[PDB]
């Protein structure tokens, strides 16, 4: 019965959801199926928990929060990532450029598939796991927030010495869920080009030059954990 | 869709880009304080308010270093424009702004 949660086995063990929360997640999945019957929902069912199949909770090193999936078919189940056939979207392009500028060995890839990051323990978790085709934020009220917040809280409380990369107001809203005494929380503006302009009044550092990836690797090494090879993108 | 096609028409004519090229869209929610000019955010009562942003991208848009965008505040159209080659925000439309 637990396999209906679509999560990998070790993830089901790690989260250790109560019967009530398991039923809540199953009801949400049935809602998604009933919506798929009449509308297109991104990503596919087998991709909602793609992050759980790309790596186990014991391998989590860096947690990068997204918002809702791409609403025009680019979504893969991971945050920011796109299929190897699709163009690199602007936010992911800015992420790749910051990597190019800050990491020496890194070279910008020709695609935006981040499955290699996910296999290394980079959790690219959207805070809302589904979206209706062509309608951004259409699933804001479905009820994905409790589940993704539960994942973040479980990583915070049951794991130690992870790095959380919170970009933009929506991702930073999840700061209270993370124990900043057990984990490193790096905060910056959203990587979108719309937030990179001068003459604004942001409260967080600019994304270009935030150096979050090198800082995350430094934190991981300082706590005797393997670093993330950000350059593996092909 | 109609506003997207208007933005596409305007940009492709303004920068002499291919009219038939397919545009894709990335949508991101962010507070107006990080997106729009400072004094505009203050005078427009947009401080600490979430904007639904739409950024459009393509091959020629990438080669031109241009990011066309449309900004909404809930159901209110806020801005239509583009980030130019010099990383500046140029506005086709800005709410309650003449000649932005």
């Amino acid at each position: 019965d637990d396999r209906d949660l679509l999560l990998a086995p070790k993830w089901i063990s790690f989260l250790s959801l109560s019967s009530f929360l398991k039923q809540k997640l199953l009801s949400l999945l049935r809602q998604i199926r009933e919506l798929r019957l009449t509308t297109t929902v991104y990503p596919p069912q087998d991709k909602l928990m793609w992050w759980s199949h790309c790596c186990d909770p014991e391998d989590i090193k860096v947690v990068i929060l997204g918002q809702d999936p791409y609403h025009k078919g680019q979504a893969t189940g991971l945050a920011f990532s796109v299929d190897p056939q699709c163009q690199v979207p602007p936010s992911l392009r800015s992420i790749f450029r910051e990597l190019e500028a800050s990491v020496p060995n890194f070279s910008t890839p020709s695609h935006g598939c981040l499955d290699s990051w996910a296999r290394q323990g980079v959790l690219l978790l959207n805070t809302v796991l589904t979206v209706e085709k062509g309608r951004a934020g259409s699933h804001e009220g479905l009820g994905w927030d409790w589940f993704t917040s539960f994942i973040i809280s479980s990583i915070s409380s049951k794991l130690e010495h992870c790095v959380f990369l919170l970009w933009g107001r929506k991702a930073i809203d999840r700061t209270p869920l993370i124990n900043a005494q057990k984990h490193l929380v790096l905060t910056a503006q959203h990587p979108s080009p719309l937030a990179s302009l001068g003459g604004r009044h942001s409260r967080w550092p600019r994304f270009q030059g935030c150096n979050h990836f090198n800082l995350a690797n430094d934190y991981l090494t300082r706590h005797r954990r393997e670093t993330v090879d950000w350059g593996l993108l092909e | 869709m109609t506003l997207e096609l208007q933005l596409k028409h305007y940009i492709t004519n303004l920068f002499n880009l291919p009219k038939d090229e397919k545009w894709e869209c990335e949508s991101i929610e962010e507070i107006a304080d990080d997106i729009l000019p400072d004094q505009y955010v203050r005078l427009g009562a947009l401080s600490n308010k979430i904007l639904q942003t739409y950024t459009y991208y393509s091959d020629t848009l990438h080669e031109s270093n241009i990011y066309p965008f449309i900004l909404y505040y809930q159901k209110q159209l806020i801005a239509i424009g583009y980030i130019d080659e010099n990383h500046d925000m140029d506005f086709l439309y800005l709410h309650n702004t003449i000649m932005p």
